[PDB]
């Protein structure tokens, strides 16, 4: 924990709100020019773990909420997320009556503490039911996109979440009306019927210095799993897909040639990075342990 | 376990009581380091008398193997056949202790054994009552253990483990110091590159020559 | 008809079953690759001069 | 499980893999290691924690 | 290449030839880095003598 | 001795060709010194000093020629192979005899290293294809004669165009070639069989003689050309194309020193791609 | 002891929150104070969630708000069913009498109010997140305060456990001007540190052992040599062979991925040099 800086690091500045440069922002709108605009969700820690936990709590009915944040350039960052009081079925949500009034007191509650965000989506939860947006969820996605711009429809599933061991969170934007634009088709099916209506966007994860340093000392006993890691076998199909994306990037690339070579470097950078961590931990360990009484 | 009876049982006798209990020990299924019995005080003064050979026999159980039991076959008295079982088992131990891949060779050599079947046999009967876990190669004719019990050892010997452990612990230490090192230039480049950037960032002053001109 | 995995010795008079070809598809991704870079390789030296 | 050479006479019924029976002992490594500091800090609680505390600071 | 197979004029046996995938890839990966660097030591030369404007007048 | 010392202390930068290598290129040649030239044609040559205009073109052709030539002295045919290529894509719009010759030579020894004449790259000038291809013909119908894998005709062709090859001073490049086809024969035989006789590689490859075969297997061996073992008994060959299976530390430090190298062609690209971009020449509005 | 009381990675996750926000929206480290709600079972304190709290100040006194935790009160157990009022927490390091009129304060809520103490600005390996109790003891004259220290649990959901392996393992929340190799190897230091820590405590114990100052154990020294004859772990010609493959093609693919990068710095290089140096 020494060796290192221990003030503001570069990892809190994201942390940061700034209220001239989000005004800005909102009034230029540029949103409007290229209907491509969002790419891009970072959501904080802490609103992932409320999200999952409260889509886990519900059960096998189905809950909803709302989540705040800001918009900036390309991405939208997603920092906190606070549940309403619904009562929903097994398959749909109203929150009928009780849910505006909660949406608003809470949002004046939390100004007046401190929390300076405004809202910038809601998410429901899919009981088992996959991550796609449904013939309501657009419909209301389109309500809010209208006349709220920034807005963006987070679906998460709580029973194969559970069931699978790993979070299921999807963003997604829905596209104006009258805007028409041995390979699976899951790319078609995981969709509904309103496919070609909506887009899905890139959802990453992000959290602060504090964060992290806490998270550190979280647990005592995963050293075991980390001296023992068995890196480059547990992820060797993932590699392998890289590879191929990255083949067909490349092909991409020389196509247009005859500024996408800058996505392609990254990419394979990133697999060569992953593969070279691997081997410098298969290193590491067999100077630790074999290395000794020889 | 188990030779906790038997201690409890022996505190109390001496005398040719104290080598029949011995002898039921070295008979007893299920035990395979003797270490607590042989801290007796009875035990230890059993070595003056005209009944040493158990106490020797005790001690090759505890520590010797069966080469060193047919070293001196006739001095030692007869064994039964859960003796040398309990030997042979004793010396597999030992063997695997060292080595992690024990030839065929080697154990019919030390056990004195002629037949494959009966070496397979008695390497098998040895891995049921849980001393050693592996899995026997015919084509290779070999065995690997994954996991051996720790035979007994002596007072003066326990140093000797001290130093290897010592030495694990400054292997680790050494590594350790690498990674700092290695980190710590990999963090250097990284900032040499930046600085690289704020060349860049001189490119601008020339913009503004363009705004003379 | 590939119906039966193997090869038939006709010098011994066996049949060698087919318990191989495991994963290394890995490598012939690794392959596709290398000659796609190879390519590229032309169009930067021979983009413009 | 296993396969059948006949010209060798030979049933292999399963092999390892090197590499995970690595894995397999590192780990088997480290649940040795924390048996034996359990055991160590049961028989001596008093002695163990003095050893953590020195080593601490 | 129709038919991969090797011929035995000893006892005139048509054997069967397997590729070895690993060796294969990682051989044509190096042919390729080394075609590529002589490509490339050749461009910085052109461009040089691009930059300096070299030509029989 | 002398161009040697005065090219470190004149020059500026180990990566800049100069005038005086060219002459000094000439001194090793004409001297039959090929030694003391290695270390300054090892390394390779980048940016040219611009000499205040006194560096003429010709001064650049000859560098390239003179010295492809020692590369072909030393038995380095890849080497020779690209000094000759650099030296034929040259932008010249004008004919020259060096030009000539070193396409001539580049023919040669593309037929002598590869069994065909390696692709010139499209980026050439364009009087390459005009007029130096139509005054060397010789050396084309030769490639094409070595190509179409006939050892018997290649020496009636030699014999048909003898004269053309003196007066060029080519004694002793077409002839490696004629003795080149016999190896390129023998290992496309390797290609295809696993154990062959000794009178039937000599009726292949035309070597009319299984003793001379055999010595001709038994160079190549010892030159590491091909894998093969020779059996006595039965006068028989065996190939064992079984040399490397990647599981040692040997092509580890390869694949090192190939990383070593890719990273300094990465860096300098980079520094000059970083010394390009001061100057104010375009980028205004774009 | 005392109350047995259990803690969940989501209190402490919100008050880091809190008190990275709050410092990066005022520039300079602050105090952050808010209220834990639980459960109550038998003899047992849960804590699983967190609200922040509005306080002021009067000169040197901070004075908790009580009408807007009125409202909060309300306002959360529309959502949170069996959900209570339990504790207050707060950042800072050692205790202060600031902390103690606090609680005294917030007395008047609850019956028995917690105490949970985070350490955001901590220099050392030492627990930073500490659960104490305050009891009013029977201490005449003078109230002679100090509060119980707890050995709280990390009690913990299915779908929390989840989430906060998923944060655990995460690493793209860095890898900007700090090398991914450094956090990369940071997991390998701590890892080796940990192990070297827990081997150095066993060579201690049996340096104590053969010293002769401590009890002779028969069975854990014959545990330790069962340990120490096993250093070597398969070191089998297989196992090299395999290491070296391995190796080989981890070389192989960084090879097939540097030439990549490369091949685009040459294609930048080449565009620069044909709109910046060509003539048109």
């Amino acid at each position: 924990l020494a060796n290192n800086m221990q003030e503001a690091q570069s990892i809190d500045e994201i942390y940061k709100y700034d209220k001239k440069q989000q005004q800005e922002i909102l009034a230029a709108k540029p949103w409007t020019k290229d209907h491509h605009y969002f790419k891009y969700c970072k959501i904080s820690a802490l609103a992932l773990l409320k999200m999952v936990m409260h889509a886990r709590s519900g059960g096998n009915l189905a809950v909803m909420g709302l989540m705040l944040g800001k918009v900036d350039g390309e991405t939208m960052i997603i920092m906190d997320s606070f549940a309403l009081p619904v009562e929903g079925t097994e398959t749909r949500v109203n929150a009928q009556a009780a849910a505006y009034e909660y949406m608003a007191a809470y949002i004046e509650n939390a100004k007046q503490v401190g929390r300076l965000e405004n809202a910038i989506g809601w998410y429901h939860s899919h009981p088992g039911y996959g991550c796609w947006l449904s013939g309501i969820n657009v419909s209301t996605q389109m309500l809010n996109q209208q006349f709220q711009e920034p807005f963006v429809a987070v679906v998460i599933d709580p029973t194969r979440t559970i069931s699978a061991g790993k979070v299921n969170l999807g963003a997604f934007r829905t596209y104006p009306k009258g805007y028409k634009p041995t390979i699976p088709l899951n790319k078609i099916e995981d969709f509904g019927v309103h496919c070609k209506q909506y887009y899905a966007l890139e959802v990453s994860y992000f959290k602060s210095s504090l964060d992290r340093k806490l998270l550190e000392l979280l647990w005592n006993k995963y050293w075991v799993n980390t001296l023992s890691s068995s890196s480059l076998l547990t992820n060797a199909d993932y590699t392998t897909g890289q590879v191929f994306d990255l083949s067909e990037k490349l092909e991409q690339s020389e196509a247009q040639l005859g500024d996408k070579l800058a996505k392609a470097t990254r990419d394979s950078c990133k697999t060569t990075i992953e593969a070279i961590h691997g081997l410098m931990s298969q290193v590491i360990k067999d100077k630790l342990f074999n290395q000794i009484n020889i | 376990n188990l030779l906790e009876q038997f201690i409890l049982l022996a505190k109390g006798t001496s005398g040719s009581a104290l080598t029949a209990l011995i002898s039921q020990v070295l008979e007893a299924p299920g035990v395979y380091v003797f270490g607590e019995l042989l801290e007796l005080a009875n035990v230890q003064e059993l070595a003056e008398g005209a009944n040493a050979a158990y106490l020797q026999l005790l001690n090759l159980f505890a520590y010797g193997t069966y080469p060193d039991y047919i070293a001196n076959k006739e001095s030692l008295p007869e064994l039964s056949t859960a003796q040398q079982n309990k030997l042979k088992h004793l010396t597999i131990v030992s063997l695997a202790s060292r080595m992690k891949c024990i030839p065929y060779s080697v154990l019919l050599k030390d056990l004195e054994m002629r037949n494959l079947r009966e070496l397979e046999d008695l390497i098998i009967e040895a891995v049921y009552t849980d001393i050693i876990q592996g899995k026997l190669d015919q084509r290779n004719q070999l065995l690997e253990v994954d996991f051996c019990i720790g035979r007994d050892i002596r007072k003066k010997d326990i140093n000797n483990i001290v130093k290897t452990l010592h030495e694990w612990c400054d292997g680790c230490e050494a590594v350790l110091l690498g990674i700092e090192q290695q980190v710590l230039r990999a963090n250097q480049y990284k900032e040499n590159h930046n600085r690289t950037q704020q060349q860049v960032e001189a490119e601008v002053t020339n913009i503004k020559k363009t705004l003379k001109a | 008809d590939n119906t039966i995995h193997g090869r038939i010795d006709q010098v011994n008079q066996l049949l060698e079953l087919d318990h191989q070809k495991r994963g290394g598809a890995r490598y012939t991704a690794l392959d596709k690759w290398t000659n796609q870079l190879n390519s590229l390789n032309q169009a930067v030296v021979s983009k413009l001069a | 499980n296993g396969f059948i050479d006949q010209i060798d006479g030979i049933v292999h019924f399963e092999t390892r893999e090197a590499l995970p029976t690595w894995d397999k002992q590192i780990q088997s490594l480290c649940f040795q290691v924390n048996n034996l500091l359990e055991k160590i800090s049961q028989t001596a609680p008093e002695w163990t924690a003095q050893a953590m505390e020195a080593q601490m600071a | 290449g129709l038919i991969s197979a090797r011929v035995d004029s000893h006892s005139k046996i048509l054997y069967a030839r397997d590729v070895d995938q690993r060796s294969t890839t990682f051989e044509k990966s190096l042919l390729m880095g080394k075609e590529f660097q002589r490509r490339a030591k050749a461009m910085m030369l052109r461009a040089a003598v691009l930059r300096n404007q070299i030509h029989v007048k | 001795g002398i161009l040697k010392q005065a090219i470190d202390k004149m020059q500026m930068n180990t990566n800049q060709l100069t005038s005086i290598h060219a002459d000094l290129c000439q001194l090793c040649l004409l001297a039959k010194c090929f030694k003391p030239a290695l270390p300054y044609l090892d390394v390779d040559m980048m940016d040219i000093c611009k000499e205040n205009g006194a560096y003429d073109a010709k001064h650049f052709l000859c560098y390239y020629y003179y010295g492809g030539m020692i590369y072909t002295g030393l038995k380095n045919f890849e080497r020779a192979l690209y000094f000759y290529e650099q030296a034929i894509t040259t932008p010249a719009m004008a004919v020259s005899h060096i030009m000539l010759e070193s396409y001539k030579k580049y023919i040669l020894v593309s037929l002598i290293l590869l069994g065909k004449v390696q692709q010139l790259p499209k980026y050439t000038s364009q009087i390459v294809g005009r007029f130096i291809k139509p005054l060397s013909n010789a050396y084309h119908e030769l490639a094409q004669v070595y190509s179409t894998n006939n050892p018997s005709e290649l020496r009636n062709l030699v014999n048909k165009h003898s004269e053309t090859f003196t007066r060029d001073n080519n004694m002793g490049l077409v002839k490696q070639c004629l003795s080149s086809l016999y190896k390129k024969n023998i290992q496309r035989l390797t290609k295809t069989f696993l154990t062959l006789s000794l009178q039937d590689m000599a009726s292949r490859v035309q070597l009319s003689g299984p003793q001379e075969a055999e010595k001709y297997v038994l160079h190549m061996i010892e030159d590491g050309e091909i894998f093969a073992s020779i059996n006595q008994k039965d006068g028989m060959v065996s190939f064992h194309d079984n040399p490397e299976k990647y599981n040692n530390p040997a092509m580890l430090h390869n694949i090192d020193q190939e990383m070593l190298k890719c990273i300094e062609l990465d860096e300098r690209l980079k520094a000059m791609d970083q010394e390009i971009t001061v100057n104010p020449q375009f980028v205004q509005k774009s | 002891g005392s109350v047995s009381v259990a803690l969940h990675p989501l209190v402490i996750l919100n008050i880091s929150d809190h008190w990275i926000r709050m410092r990066s929206q005022e520039g300079r480290p602050v105090q952050v104070i808010g209220a834990l709600i639980g459960k109550q079972e038998g003899r047992n304190i849960e804590v699983m969630n967190s609200f922040e709290l509005l306080s002021h100040t009067v000169e040197e006194k901070i004075i908790i708000d009580k009408e807007y935790y009125y409202t909060k009160e309300e306002q959360f157990k529309q959502v949170f069913k069996e959900l209570e009022f339990l504790g207050w927490y707060t950042t800072g390091g050692p205790p202060d009498p600031s902390d103690i009129h606090v609680h005294k304060q917030v007395c008047e809520i609850i019956e028995s109010p917690l105490f949970l103490k985070l350490n955001p600005m901590t220099k050392h390996t030492d627990l930073p997140v500490s659960v104490f109790e305050s009891v009013i003891d029977i201490i005449n004259g003078e109230a002679t305060m100090l509060f119980a220290e707890l050995t709280y649990t990390l009690a913990t959901e299915e779908a929390e456990r989840i989430g906060v392996d998923h944060v655990a393992r995460m690493t793209a929340t860095g890898s900007g001007e700090n090398s991914t190799v450094a956090e990369h190897l940071i997991a390998q230091h701590s890892a080796i540190k940990m192990l070297h820590s827990r081997v150095k405590l066993i060579l201690e114990y049996v340096k104590a052992s053969e010293a002769g100052e401590v009890p002779f154990n028969h069975e854990i020294l014959r545990e330790a040599y069962a340990l120490c004859h096993c250093l070597p772990v398969l070191s089998t010609d297989k196992f090299k062979t395999d290491f070296y493959d391995q190796c080989n093609d981890v070389g192989l693919m960084a090879y097939l991925g540097t030439i990549t990068k490369t091949c685009n710095t040459m294609n930048q290089f080449v565009n620069k040099f044909n709109v910046l140096y060509d003539r048109q």
